RNA sequence: GGAAAUUAGGUGCGCUUGGCGUUUUAGUACUCUGGAAACAGAAUCUACUAAAACAAGGCAAAAUGCCGUGUU
DNA sequence: CTATTCAAGCCAAGCGCACCTAATTTCC
DNA sequence: TTGAATAG
């Protein structure tokens, strides 16, 4: 049977709707569901990888200084360095003798904390904040007559501390101090120059971005040549050739000849430049002026500027011509013609200047050319700037067509046309199904990439089950992801400090659900320069934050006609202006008697904002100054036909992949895409309800609507192959037919597929280290910290003290400080944070009790937390530690259900238990058997099944998806529901229960079975193996 | 019912004219994007509603019709376009409408 | 829709660093006891400084040494 | 077991290439 | 959102 397939491709979901071509009945519908492939996951991986490298290399730096000190008998294994203050030793060493132990302590402290090297040229005015640039500048002015160690020791003596945000210095300042220290100590200790060079080397050296990591690294590379060539792209017309370097001589000559061949000259002779005039323009203007002007071109062929058209133009309007960069850079050093007129040599120089990244490597490789360059010229060439990036063509393509650029007037695309050279198309021949690998080339965002891979697998499963469709119709979601989302919660403004300290307090107070609207009104506020666009009255930022519901985001063209929900259709205006506007365009509204400004004033203010840098969009301007009557049906169908294409890059790439696939293998499938808002547009006119927290089915519903959309646009075109109101009534009639609408609303066999995750070596455990204590009963308790003690909204300390003051360690040790704290709690008990009120009223922080009032400020307070069960003991890393030191939250890999004497039990496998062997992973058998013994699982027990994240489990007849082991000791597992989240399930019932499903696997468990789905949601029960799997590849 | 001239704007292609048609319940606003000079200069009121207009915008009738929100003084359609221009010319200059 | 160029902006992969942060140990200050005082003892709370560990762990063996939270 | 409670490493600084968007000129 | 401890 013949069918139409609709797809709704989202961030977390792929909805599919399969409906009949003739009957228009729904054959099947469902949703494939998966985690968002957010970039923060990889960001975190590569961040942690980078943090491991820093830590390893700083340790290796310390050990190499330590070996230098051993080699010169300045350190032994018997050396005692404990009581030496290295600040005092560093200061005193700058002018007096240090003992061997003091000298070693000073050098080792310098080596551990050695400063930045790359901020050092940049200096800023102080804005008094957490920037390292500003702190380097403040410290550079504080060091004008002081060494680093001198300033640090003054901070230690006056303020009582050295470490922290203040402690950021330049490496070159540590080097100055280290040289003065070594200059003094060489008079008193037996060192040589090799000591000084080796130590200063260890102190200042680090790797460069182009050197990368040491030998053996999968992330590394053997030389700069390999590094750059693997990064750089390939030619458009010769895809096995690497691109030319951007500023190669022949590439800029190619650009210049393209610029000249696109000129049209108003004169009695030829409209186009002939060869010898191009020769004279290259040799007399482009090889004489660094930035050529139109006046110099016109003077060289003896016309005036207005007789010349066709030139590229700046945004200012000034004419733009190719600059001959290497020619003029090498020319200012050297005008010898055996250098400057060797095009091949200039290309080689430009390649070397672009690939290699330092002056010394430039000089070595330029010297290795064995040219007629002098050494003094090579040293000046090596310091040229700007040699970065690639041209989009290879030199093969450029040098292939350069002669025809000289002696014809054709530009590059005409010449590649005449030569029958076409950009590369990827072969798709011996493929039984759509491969996911062609996604890897063209896509950029990881979220869209996962969605596309899942969309292709869904299409392949649909063609495999139902056969080939006649039409595939696709809608991609829009209007943000939840990634750039968070980047507006981080970026927050350009004018950061004084404003963003108070939006940060407003946004954090505000719940995460109803707070994206406010940041979008801020975005619109900044692009409208704080002006309501319908009254041209100022909107105060502060009033927008305290009273956001006094300012509305209005759709420029109404949703009833536009179906555009981007920033190009939305503006920020006052509530009463959006109310008086109503269902109108700005033209209709401002021309009435309801407006406070005229349309002409509005149009001038919009057209002046239409210009400039960071300008308002062209489609925004076209919406704002729409003058047609949007109530007329021809205009409405113009808005539909114009804005249904989905012009976006990812969509075009997916359509080209699919159309190429069906074209190559002789499959007649028409594939079309519609834009985002359009289906919601159709539901707004088919009376589909606003409340759609009724589960994941709304994704499959949208896919069903997308499939019937195809019918509407075929029956329109047979209508346009053709007494006005009757015709409008036939377009509007077949647009509005509710026959299929009730057929979708009554559908009730939706299927759901949740993607299962079985990857090993995910996060093993939480980073935070915890100390512990023993009580009188011998229980081991975790010690927790209260910080942010003076934050205004922090009531944690108050609730703890009023409920259970004995939990504070201070309560038992130092009860006089506790009394001070209790007094503040009494005095400001009605406030949310009493220490904040204390600080505000008194200007002081709480100090530790002392009789002379010289007690230290208290900034975090320890209390006795929960009993220690599940943990990783790391105490061995901390020698002579009086208590256990732990990490917590043992992340679970899977649980294995057993049936033992009529009682269901399970073994948890932790990510910690899954060990990487040669080319695979192995469940730890010793940990697995200790788990079986802990759970009293006998050898007579039957293995039932293994359950991973999002495996389906049926417990006591009810089917759930697995989250993970909640509690191994108490046999608890967390699950969620399959057609809906449990949160939404309870909110539909108006139920206040906590939205987590915990199940206890024990004697009240009557039945456990494992199910599974294919990618389309078809359920099947799994026959599990006899044994739990040990190896994962 | 009373017809008011509420808003005008001199364009190159004639003038733009807004007319409010008001009874005790409703305000029906008619936007005439381009009425020619031959009608405006000679007060030919009776020809105005022959010209193309946008769909009328219906809203609740206002309590008074003295001036619009831009500041122009509202004139009854029977009084003519020249009365509207004469009363409002200077403010129309201020608001780029003349 | 596709090709090239100029400018501004954005995203991603990967590389190189900094200062923090958590925790232990030691010293010092703080509290308590003895004492005229150096000092000694107790307490391990609060802070500062140093040294060390920081996904469990796996390589390697003087080395600007390497790998371990991503995707499929 | 049900309902609750607790808390979960961070921000600043620089570089290579790839890709995308927006504006402009020519052609296919 | 999730490991997981706790009061009842």
């Amino acid at each position: 049977r013949n069918y139409i397939l609709g797809l709704d491709i989202g961030i977390t979901s792929v909805g599919y709707g399969i409906i009949d071509y003739e009957t228009r009945d729904v054959i099947d519908a469902g949703v494939r569901l998966f985690k968002e492939a957010n970039v923060e996951n990889n960001e975190g991986r590569r961040s942690k990888r980078g943090a491991r490298r820093l830590k390893r290399r700083r340790r290796h730096r310390i050990q190499r200084v330590k070996k230098l000190l051993f080699d010169y008998n300045l350190l032994t294994d018997h050396s005692e360095l404990s009581g030496i203050n290295p600040y005092e030793a560093r200061v005193k060493g700058l002018s007096q003798k240090l003992s061997e132990e003091e000298f070693s302590a000073a050098l080792l402290h310098l080596a551990k904390r050695r400063g930045v090297h790359n901020v050092n040229e940049v200096e800023e005015d102080t804005g008094n904040e957490l920037s390292t640039k500003e702190q380097i500048s403040r410290n550079s002015k504080a060091l004008e007559e002081k060494y680093v160690a001198e300033l640090q020791l003054e901070r230690l003596k006056k303020d009582g501390e050295v470490r922290g945000s203040i402690n950021r210095f330049k490496t070159s300042d540590y080097v100055k101090e280290a040289k003065q220290l070594l200059k003094v100590q060489k008079a008193y200790h037996q060192l040589d120059q090799s000591f000084i060079d080796t130590y200063i080397d260890l102190l200042e050296t680090r790797r460069t971005y182009y050197e990368g990591p040491g030998e053996g690294s999968p992330f590394g590379w053997k030389d700069i040549k390999e590094w750059y060539e693997m990064l750089m792209g390939h030619c458009t017309y010769f895809p096995e050739e690497l691109r030319s370097v951007k500023y190669a001589y022949n590439a800029d000559l190619y650009n210049a000849l393209n610029d000249l061949n696109n000129l049209v000259i108003t004169r009695d002779e030829n409209e186009k430049l002939e060869y010898y005039e191009k020769f004279q323009i290259i040799e007399n203007v482009f090889k004489q002026k660094k930035k050529p002007t139109l006046k110099q071109i016109a003077k060289e062929i003896l016309v005036n500027e207005e007789d010349i058209k066709g030139y590229r133009v700046t945004s200012t309007g000034k004419p733009e011509f190719t600059n001959l960069k290497v020619y003029h850079d090498i020319k200012d050093i050297t005008a010898r013609k055996e250098i400057i007129e060797n095009a091949e040599l200039l290309d080689q120089i430009a390649k070397i200047l672009t690939i290699y990244q330092s002056s010394e490597d430039i000089q070595e490789e330029l010297t290795n050319l064995n040219s007629e360059l002098t050494q003094e010229e090579i040293e000046q060439i090596s310091n040229l700037k700007g040699y970065t990036g690639t041209h989009n063509l290879s030199l093969k393509a450029i040098n292939l067509i350069l002669d025809e650029l000289w002696h014809t007037n054709d530009n590059q695309i005409a010449i590649f046309n005449r030569l029958k050279l076409v950009p590369k198309k990827v072969d798709l021949s011996q493929q039984k199904e759509i491969p996911t690998t062609l996604v890897d080339d063209f896509i950029l965002s990881p979220v869209v990439k996962r969605s596309f891979i899942q969309s292709i697998k869904v299409i392949n499963a649909i063609i495999k089950k139902y056969g080939l469709p006649n039409d595939i119709i696709i809608e991609l979601a829009r209007e943000k992801n939840s990634k750039d989302a968070q980047k507006m919660i981080n970026e927050m403004q350009k004018r950061n400090r004084q404003t963003n300290e108070r939006i940060e307090e407003i946004i954090r107070t505000t719940g995460k659900e109803n707070a994206k609207y406010l940041i979008e009104k801020i975005k619109l506020h900044d692009m409208q320069e704080g002006k309501c666009l319908y009254s041209l009255e100022a909107i105060p930022l502060e009033d927008l934050l305290n009273n956001p519901f006094n300012y509305e985001v209005d759709h420029i063209i109404p949703r009833s006609v536009s179906f555009d929900n981007s920033f190009n259709n939305k503006v920020l205006v006052k509530q009463e202006e959006a109310s008086k506007k109503g269902n109108r365009t700005p033209f209709q509204y401002l021309s009435s008697s309801d407006s406070k400004i005229s349309y002409e004033t509005f149009k001038k203010h919009i057209l002046n904002l239409a210009k400039g840098k960071g300008r308002i969009s062209k489609t925004k301007k076209e919406y704002l100054l729409e003058e047609r009557d949007i109530n007329r049906f021809s205009v409405q169908k113009d808005f539909i036909n114009r804005n249904l294409v989905d012009t976006r890059y990812a969509t075009r790439g997916l359509m080209n992949l699919l159309r190429s696939y069906f074209r190559v293998n002789n499959l007649d499938v028409k594939v079309k895409s519609i834009n985002g808002g359009f289906t919601s547009f159709l539901r707004r006119k088919w009376k589909f309800k606003k409340e759609r927290n009724k589960g994941y089915k709304h994704h499959a519903e949208d896919a069903l609507i997308i499939a019937n959309a195809d019918f509407i646009f075929k029956e329109w075109k047979k209508l346009d192959k053709a007494p006005e109101i009757e015709t409008e009534q036939e377009y509007k009639e077949i647009f509005i037919t509710p026959h299929q609408i009730k057929h979708i609303k009554d559908f009730k066999d939706y299927k759901y597929s949740h993607r299962v995750d079985k990857k090993p070596n995910r996060e093993l455990i939480n980073d935070t280290l915890y100390s512990t204590r023993k009580d009188d009963k011998g229980n081991t308790l975790i010690v927790n910290n209260l910080n942010g003690l003076y934050d205004k909204d922090n009531d944690k300390l108050k609730k703890l003290i009023n409920k259970s003051p004995e939990k504070l360690l201070m309560y038992h040790h130092d009860p006089q400080t506790y009394q001070k704290l209790k007094l503040i709690m009494e005095q400001y008990g009605d406030e949310k944070n009493p220490l904040y009120k204390y600080y505000e009223e008194t200007g002081n922080y709480l100090t530790k009790y002392s009789k002379k009032d010289n007690g230290p400020v208290i900034k975090k307070i320890k209390y006795y937390g929960n009993k220690l069960n599940a943990h990783l003991d790391i105490t061995d890393d901390y020698p002579n530690s009086r208590n256990k030191v732990v990490k917590l939250s043992l992340k679970p890999y899977r649980f294995d259900v057993y049936l033992d004497n009529g009682v269901y039990k399970f073994v948890t496998v932790k990510n910690l238990d899954v060990i990487k062997k040669e080319n695979y992973y192995e469940v730890n058998s010793k940990a697995y058997e200790e788990a079986k013994k802990l759970k009293k699982i006998s050898n007579q027990a039957e293995f039932i099944a293994s359950f991973y994240n999002n495996d389906l489990i049926k417990i006591n007849g009810e089917l759930y998806r697995v989250i993970g082991v909640n509690n191994d000791l108490l046999n608890r597992i967390e699950v969620n529901m399959i057609d809906i989240t449990y949160r939404e399930y309870l909110e539909n019932m108006n139920d206040k229960r906590p939205p987590r499903i915990i199940k206890t696997i024990a004697s009240k468990t009557q039945s456990i079975k494992k199910y599974s789905t294919d990618i389309l949601g078809n359920l099947y029960e799994v026959k599990s193996k006899k044994h739990p799997q040990i190896i994962k590849k | 019912s009373v017809k008011y001239i509420s808003n005008m704007s001199k364009q190159e292609k004639g003038y733009r004219v807004y007319v409010n048609v008001v009874n005790e319940d409703t305000d029906k606003g008619f936007l005439f994007p381009s009425v020619p000079k031959e009608v405006i200069e000679n007060d030919k009121i009776d020809e105005l509603f022959n010209f193309e207009h946008h769909k009328p915008y219906v809203q609740k009738a206002k309590s008074r019709y003295d001036k619009n929100g831009i500041g122009y003084k509202i004139v009854q359609l029977d009084e003519g376009f020249q009365k509207f221009i004469e009363l409002n010319k200077e403010k129309m200059k201020e608001n780029l409408d003349y």
